[PDB]
């Protein structure tokens, strides 16, 4: 009762699907290898970090990113699959934003990278929309009670990034210095950028 | 489809397996894990055999216990395989022969889907809307926590997309609609049993109606 079905090892199944298709001429030469390379090397939270650092140091760009995220991202050439219609959401002294895909895993791939295992977990998918303050606390981020938390559930084609507040102690930093403290988790919204001692 | 994949608001799960800025490791943790997304794109872009919406739905169609004990990337291996069989591209026999063993698939659809709605409203920012109190056995991009609930429009998209409930079933009548960022108060969705502020759901026009 309630037992798992019999299954061949997952690697054997995944490569059987590849070979069944490839052996029918349906997969172009180098196709899956090219996607692997794009997923590993191109789609990256370093891109979202660059965007945040530019917004922090350029008021005109910040306004553009918050009003027409797609256009802002296109200036950098970072539109792409799962990242064609972009909305950036601004943290403020009284608002903390957080992104999820409760139904699956939807994420702004090109500028955040592919989602991490934890973001696709049933725990995150179930809990963050109902108890975001406790989830973030457990993950290491305390959001005071004077801050509204707003959770964006990625249920259609909009793809989100968080624009975190810029921390004190970074005045005058270069775009490169700023980028370094904007992490993947800051873009998803579960972390706040940290400034060293 | 009111399936087990509709997890938002479910109670009983434990801690999220992460602490902020912890090492997540490489993009792929095993040598096969790039295959489901790559082969999804082959099917959508190269073969034209299915849409991304059909991929979402076929994963929803995994038998519920099977879904719950299957790691993420494996669900998409199962889902893409299932579509290739359903569309006549591959056979289950050949998949099992190549795999050297069993390769159970998602379950058949129990719904033919539904067309893009004929009567909808163009909403404006600041307007109050209700999520239509409808039950859709096939694919839908409406998490159940918002069904029947009232919120306010924060954004109308400047682009339009095929209605999921049609294109997720490969139908010819998906049309195109914009989507709306609809902001709900946490208490509208979960009463007193929430610690949040607001939740913004990105909802197709055809899921919404003017609030009373
Ligand atoms: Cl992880
Ligand atoms: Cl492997
Ligand atoms: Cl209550
Ligand atoms: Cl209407
Ligand atoms: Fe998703
Ligand atoms: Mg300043
Ligand atoms: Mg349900």
């Amino acid at each position: 009762e309630n037992a798992a079905p019999a299954q061949a090892p997952v690697s054997d199944r995944a490569w059987a699907l590849f070979r069944a298709l490839d052996g029918k001429g349906l997969v172009p030469d180098g196709y899956v290898e090219g996607w692997k390379k794009t997923f590993e090397e191109d789609f990256s939270p370093r891109r979202g970090a660059e965007l945040v650092a530019r917004a922090w140091t350029d008021p005109e760009f910040r306004q553009l990113l918050l009003t027409d995220g797609t256009a802002a991202v296109a200036q950098y050439g970072y539109l792409g699959p799962q990242g064609e219609y972009i909305v950036a959401v601004e943290d403020t002294p009284t608002l903390k934003n957080v992104i999820v895909c409760s139904l699956c895993s939807c994420t702004a791939w090109p500028i955040l990278g592919l989602p991490p295992t934890w973001y696709k977990s049933f725990e995150y998918r179930a809990r963050v929309v109902r108890e975001p303050r406790k989830v973030l606390s457990e993950m290491g981020t305390e959001i005071a009670s004077d801050i509204e938390i707003r959770v964006y559930d990625t249920t259609a084609e909009t793809r989100y990034m968080v624009l975190p507040q810029r921390p004190a102690g970074t005045e005058g930093w270069s775009q490169e210095q700023l980028q370094e403290i904007v992490t993947k988790d800051c873009l998803i919204g579960v972390a706040i950028p940290q400034v060293p001692t | 489809m009111d399936g087990v994949h509709d997890l938002a608001g479910v109670q009983g799960f434990g801690k999220v397996p992460h602490t902020v800025n912890a090492d997540i490791g490489p993009t792929f943790h095993a040598e096969w894990e790039h295959l489901p997304y790559s082969l999804m794109f082959a099917g959508v872009a190269e073969l034209g055999a299915f849409s991304v919406d059909e991929v979402k739905y076929v994963v929803e169609r995994m038998e519920p216990r099977h879904y719950m004990m299957t790691p993420y990337y494996e669900r998409y291996v199962i889902g893409v395989a299932t579509l290739m069989v359903e569309k006549g591209i591959l056979t289950q026999d050949e998949l099992e022969s190549l795999a050297g063993g069993p390769f159970p698939l998602s379950r058949p659809s129990e719904s033919e889907g539904r067309p893009a709605p004929v009567e909808t409203t163009t909403f404006e920012v600041g307007q109050r809307v209700r999520v239509r109190d409808e039950y859709v056995p096939g694919h839908i991009r409406m998490p159940a926590y918002c069904r029947g609930r009232v919120g306010t429009i924060s954004h109308r998209t400047t682009e339009k997309w095929p209605f999921p409930d049609a294109i997720g079933h490969g139908r010819n009548d998906a049309g195109e609609e914009p989507t709306y960022h609809v902001k709900f108060a946490a208490e509208e969705l979960f009463g007193s049993d929430t610690d949040g502020g607001s939740v913004v759901v990105d909802l197709f026009e055809g899921y919404l109606e003017p609030a009373a």
